């Protein structure tokens, strides 16, 4: 079938086809076809296909070696573990232990890993006792930079430090200076919660409020205990000043948070998503979010590859209902360009390349041997080539330098449904070439955000103490005067032999 | 000595065992080039003393003559050097076929056998989750000695975990209650920034919301240090009298080498179970005026026989004839002084309570008469799993019991640090078993006064009182008055307001008058 084609060596493939939130049951393996499927799961899959299949067209690096592939399922943290094994394996299905693996050939001969950090981490704890080379796309928690805990993975996407740092110098070029944090009951929504924390303290941001969201099923008939909660949240969304919300949540939980504040009509916010449902399709297919507010978010720069989109048109192999659910958003997708399928593409490239370079193969004329894959883990650290006009190697930390855009959203179907306005350097830790941006405002004036209005002349600063961002103004009292060039939080008092015209910034003589 | 072959024994059934045998050097964490594991030279004395006391425990079960008659149990020990590589080839040794050499990759396994029926899991929380999700997808029962975090208790994610220490929400619910209980209504709280004090702190922060009492703000402290001077400026602008440090011993013991060095303000310290242990901490001179020190431990009887035990089998193992009858090179060259030293460690009580749990959970499953067990087609670990969950047993005396928590139930007691010297020394002050019955008359207090110390907050105002909050999420009130005459055009609202110089009003007023 689609999930399997034979060749002289395999790439195993982990893709999270069906990732419903909610082991064995009667000791048989799960089955993750009684979950809801995800559109961009499988688009990825076909991507890793896509690539696979080039790569055997291209008659320009192997020398007819057949590059075979055999993708499962990762649903999320479960049906974890059997897939590891699975691709362990020998010929047998049978996994023999030894003191020593390095002469041992496993049944495939790399990993495109999992994409949930959870399964990802999972699937490294077990690799790294065989030195297996895993490359994961679009895992983005900074705990895979622990090397020395994971020293087989690579990546194909920046951190999540790239991309908080997005978010502040964003707010800073608009000097949104009061913000409201929102997270999911889990470790994406804690741990980024965390980190954005200590990046706000360093720059001069303040999150005004930060509140953890309910994980409701998708298609959950919601509790009593629930409804109350999320009413809670957009009361407290709507009491505090700032209208600039950023928001770690799954695509899934979100769905039933805007449905709620839909009837709230909340509306003129600013929604700054992160990457987990920043270009979702099924979240954007709302059209209610027209009304709501101007939405913004990050991801990865939109690469074209060419001829995708004509080629998109033993447990738990098989999918039935993911070419359904393709065939309508097909209609958003050809718009939409190839973002993330360039990960999975250039995780792709990199271990053909890194094959390519291992057999030492001159142009299509070179031998076939059997590749232990501690020896192409080895390789796979060293390729520095362009891809698709993109060097793609990898950092001492196994990070891709990939640039990062600032996506807004649009609901114009005749253009890309998703714009973007600024790019964003890696290398250089810069946002840069900001472009227009269509705000909610009557005359498309910034929104603003600010705990307090600056402090009027002459003017000491009198802060209420629950932030730095917060400060009312106190007028000078005459014979003191505002040294702001010096001191901006007390009046100096004037020489002895002078005066002050109250709220002034300089002394004068009098008797 | 010969100690090494004796890590392993053969019975009808066998119980695998994980402990801390070996510990890396600074580099032992080695960039390995090939994929065979490291070997931790380094002996440490606390896992040879767990293994002494599963053995014990396993021939006292052996020669029990009413628990599994008939029926002999081995067991089937290996190393874990706090690392998840070298953890994972004797796990996956665990779970490889009955007799064989390998581990099968089935699509089901109604009919699989591995080669133990239990496993006595590792130490630390981190080879506890590692490990965890293998053998828990594989349903093997699992229980652990010394794993606090609340996150294993997850059914949804470790469905055949179990542990015979209390849970962290125990201790951290048992503190609640003591800030509670004394009205510390505004207090500061601190996790030391790893797993553990992350993971405690958010725990804590859950609880102190679902309870009222206010937190000042969630910091976390460094581990071995740049950050640490700007929590303690934190709480020292924050105004606290009361700060709950949930650390690992390390990172406590920076904190308070940097506390000492900054002249910090006294203040009650509530403390966790492993700091409070404090053989570092309590070193330094100047201890005995940072504060008062509050915490908790949990009370189990002591394995009295262990030393003796010990004295004997080393004996044992001294005699060469015995010998006559090898996965830790190090330990046959330990000398009975490197064991001496740890000769009273508590938690062999919980390696022996897990064995016998164990021991307990299969003489159930096969549903045997005292006077002999039936005949029956070999047990296997899911079978264990379905009666495991609601059991009872007996260790010595003190009936322990499951539930669907994992968690065995425990009591504790409070303990204060009373002062002579540079010495603290800990004494009784209460008990708290699901709730606190506090000895309150025993305590003393930090100020010189001996009277308690506050921190609290309002939730509570005076009509014309501004309204205002503070705390990491608005759980406290902090309003305050207004000057005669001006007047808060709304009492909801922030702005006090002016008028006319021949009109006056009261204090606090939202009216104005000619
Ligand atoms: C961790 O929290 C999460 O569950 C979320 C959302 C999620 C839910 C179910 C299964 C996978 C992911 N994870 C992420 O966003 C990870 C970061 C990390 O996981 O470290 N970046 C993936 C970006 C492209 C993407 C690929 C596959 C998608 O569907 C299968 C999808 O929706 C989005």
């Amino acid at each position: 079938s689609d999930f399997y084609l034979p060749g002289d060596y395999l790439l195993g493939g982990l893709f999270s086809l069906h990732a419903n939130m909610k082991h064995l049951n009667f000791l048989q393996v799960p089955m993750c076809k009684e979950y809801e499927v995800k559109v961009i799961g499988y688009n990825l899959m076909q991507a890793m296909r896509f690539a696979v299949e080039e790569i055997n067209n291209d008659s320009s690096l192997l020398p007819g070696v057949l590059l075979g592939y055999e993708i499962v399922d990762v649903c999320y943290i479960s049906n974890n573990v059997q897939p590891v094994l699975y691709f362990l394996a020998h010929e047998d299905n049978l996994l023999p232990i030894q003191e020593d693996y390095s002469n041992y050939s496993s049944r495939v001969v790399a990993v495109i890993g999992p994409d949930n950090s959870e399964s990802v981490m999972t699937v490294a704890n077990f690799l790294s006792l065989f030195l297996l080379p895993q490359i994961t796309y679009s895992a983005i928690s900074d705990e895979l930079r622990d090397k020395v805990r994971f020293p087989a993975l690579l990546r194909t996407t920046p951190s999540a430090d790239h991309h908080i740092e997005a978010m502040v110098q964003l707010m800073l070029h608009f000097r949104w200076n009061w913000i409201i944090v929102l997270v999911s009951n889990d470790t994406y929504g804690r741990d980024n919660g965390q980190l954005l924390g200590e990046r706000v303290a360093r720059r001069g941001i303040c999150i005004a409020f930060q509140e953890t969201l309910p994980t409701l099923q998708p298609n959950q008939n919601m509790t009593s205990e629930e409804r109350q909660r999320l009413v809670t949240i957009v009361d407290k969304l709507q009491q505090s000043t700032a209208r600039v919300v950023v928001v770690f949540s799954p695509d899934l939980t979100l769905y039933h948070f805007f449905n709620e504040v839909l009837r709230q009509n909340f509306t003129g916010a600013v929604w700054i998503a992160s990457e987990s449902w920043a270009i979702d399709p099924v979240l954007h297919n709302l059209t209610e979010l027209r009304h709501l507010g101007t939405f913004l978010g990050i991801t990865i720069q939109s690469v074209p590859i060419p001829g995708f989109s004509e080629f998109r048109e033993t447990c738990n192999q098989e999918c039935d209902n993911c070419l359904n659910a393709t065939l309508s958003f097909n209609t958003i997708l050809r718009l939409s360009g190839e973002r993330v399928v360039y990960s999975v593409y250039s995780a792709v490239y990199a271990v053909a390349h890194a094959l390519h370079s291992l057999l030492g193969c001159d142009k299509s004329t070179c031998t076939k041997r059997v590749v232990y894959p501690w020896q192409l883990l080895e390789e796979i650290w060293k390729v520095n080539f362009t891809l698709l006009d993109h060097q793609i190697f990898f950092d001492p930390q196994g990070d891709v330098a990939l640039h990062l855009e600032i996506v807004q959203w649009q609901w114009d179907r005749s253009q890309n449904p998703f714009q973007s306005v600024a790019s964003y350097y890696p290398l250089q830790r810069q946002l840069k070439n900001i472009q227009d941006i269509s705000w909610h405002t009557i005359n498309n004036t910034i929104p603003m955000s600010m705990c307090s209005k600056r402090c009027q002349s002459g003017q000491k600063k009198k802060p209420v103490g629950i932030h730095v961002c917060c400060f009312e103004c106190i007028d000078c009292l005459p014979g003191t005067f505002l040294n702001h060039t010096e001191d901006e939080y007390e009046c100096q008092a004037c020489p002895n032999n002078e005066w002050s015209y109250q709220s002034e910034t300089s002394c004068f003589k009098r008797q | 000595l010969c100690l090494s072959q004796q890590l392993r024994m053969k019975g009808d059934y066998v119980l695998g065992g994980l402990f801390p045998l070996g510990e890396a050097e600074e580099a032992g964490l080695r960039s390995r080039t090939r994929p065979s594991s490291p070997v931790c030279t380094r002996f440490s004395s606390n896992g040879l003393l767990w293994a002494l006391a599963m053995k014990m425990a396993v021939e006292e079960i052996n020669n029990k003559s009413d628990l599994l008659p008939g029926l002999r149990l081995g067991y089937d020990l290996f190393d874990t050097c706090s690392e998840p590589v070298v953890a994972m080839k004797p796990s996956l040794m665990f779970l490889a076929k009955a007799g064989s050499r390998d581990i099968a990759a089935y699509c089901n396994y109604t009919q699989y056998q591995p080669r133990v029926l239990a496993v006595i899991g590792p130490h630390s929380s981190e080879l506890a989750m590692v490990t965890g999700k293998f053998f828990s997808f594989f349903l093997m029962p699992q229980v652990s000695y010394g794993a606090s975090m609340e996150l294993l208790s997850a059914r949804e994610t470790f469905p055949s975990f179990f542990r015979t220490v209390p849970s962290d929400r125990v201790q951290l619910t048992a503190a609640a209650e003591l800030l509670q209980e004394f009205g510390w209504n505004w207090v500061a709280a601190l996790g030391s920034d790893d797993e553990y004090g992350r993971q405690g702190l958010s725990i804590f922060s859950a609880l102190a919301a679902a309870r009222g009492i206010c937190i000042a703000h969630e910091g976390l402290v460094p581990l071995p240090l740049g950050k640490v001077q700007d929590v303690l400026h934190q709480v020292n602008q924050s105004s606290v009298q009361v700060v709950l440090l949930f650390a690992s011993v390390h990172a406590a013991h920076a904190l308070f080498n940097y506390s000492i060095s900054s002249r910090l303000s006294p203040k009650v310290w509530v403390a966790s179970e492993a700091w409070l242990t404090s053989d570092l901490v309590m070193g330094l001179p100047g201890m005995a005026q940072m504060g008062t020190v509050l915490g908790f431990l949990q009370r189990g009887a002591q394995l009295h026989e262990f030393p003796q035990y010990v004295k004997t089998h080393l004996a044992l193992a001294t005699d060469p004839a015995f010998c006559s009858a090898q996965r830790c090179p190090q330990c046959d060259c330990i000398t009975l002084q490197n064991v001496s030293a740890g000769l009273n460690h508590h938690q062999t009580f919980s390696v022996y309570a897990a064995v016998y749990s164990v021991a307990q959970a299969l003489h159930n499953t096969l549903q045997c008469n005292a006077s002999g067990c039936p005949a029956q087609d070999p047990v296997k670990p899911w079978q264990l799993l379905e009666n495991m969950y609601n059991l009872t047993f007996h260790v010595g005396g003190l009936p322990l019991r499951f539930d669907s928590s994992g968690n065995v139930d425990m009591e504790y007691d409070l303990k204060l640090w009373v002062w002579q010297g540079s010495v603290p020394r800990l004494h009784d002050v209460g008990r708290f078993n699901g709730s606190l019955r506090t000895e309150r008359l025993k305590i003393r207090w930090h100020t010189s006064d001996n009277q308690k110390p506050v921190s609290r907050c309002s939730r509570q105002c005076q009509e014309g009182q501004v309204r205002r909050v503070k705390g990491f999420h608005s759980c406290c009130y902090d309003c305050v008055d207004c000057e005669a005459g001006s007047y808060r055009q709304n009492p909801d609202d922030i702005a006090c307001t002016f008028c006319g110089q021949d009109e006056w009003s009261p204090e606090r007023s939202t009216r104005c008058f000619r």
